[PDB]
């Protein structure tokens, strides 16, 4: 939940 | 919000590890309006950005990060400059800078997408 | 009415910026606002960056008859009708050795049309880094 993550909307 | 420099570190860490382990998975990071520039013109969107990435034939791509600036920018985004050395497919380490605007994905907390991606070797 | 190319925005700004860094470094601060962020080694390698107009002025006067050679300017649309500009080339302060550098502006609308301010000035000399 508090992990910074990356992906497109 | 989480420290910009933290988003900066983690994205950076995450990005060119993809460039070495799976370029074919790099597209996932990009929106529909996302530009990617490697002058050479911008491809846009996940589908073309993938096509361009696979075209660069990133092979055994080791990467040396010599600095990272990362600052809060408009829309609770983060701009990022990386200064570094990049070899590819066994070429000599070449110096370069890469500018990123990372932007909040909206739906999901602490999640960003790359809105801008600009890379230029200095040589 | 027609919108100005991002790349025009960027080029024009870089023209205007590296100019004023000769005409009146004193007067530079106006480019930046309240949430702005500026930098240009100190100790520990790459120095940290100030923020906000007042703090930026101090840091600018803490260095410039400057002469800039811009070898690369790229510029693109970003969030909130802003422009991210990637600058790259050479600087020499008070008639010294030309220095290689790698910079990144994020410009934003002022909200006067065609008027923009600097939300981020990330400047780095290369020698101090490589």
């Amino acid at each position: 939940a508090l992990r910074i993550t990356f992906g497109g909307p | 919000k989480p420290s910009p420099l933290l988003v900066g570190r983690e994205f950076v860490r995450q990005y060119y590890t993809l460039l070495n382990q799976a370029p074919d998975m790099l597209h996932r990071f990009y929106g529909k309006n996302s530009s990617y520039v490697h002058p050479a013109d911008a491809v846009y969107g996940q589908k073309e950005i993938h096509r361009k990435v696979m075209s660069q034939n990133f092979t055994n791509c080791h990467t040396k990060i010599r600095h990272v600036d990362a600052h809060a920018t408009l829309n609770d985004g983060v701009v990022v400059q990386v200064m570094g050395l990049l070899s590819n497919n066994n070429q000599a380490l070449r110096r370069f800078m890469q500018t990123f605007v990372l932007a909040p994905e909206g739906s999901v907390a602490n999640k960003f997408y790359v809105h801008n991606d600009i890379f230029r070797y200095q040589d």
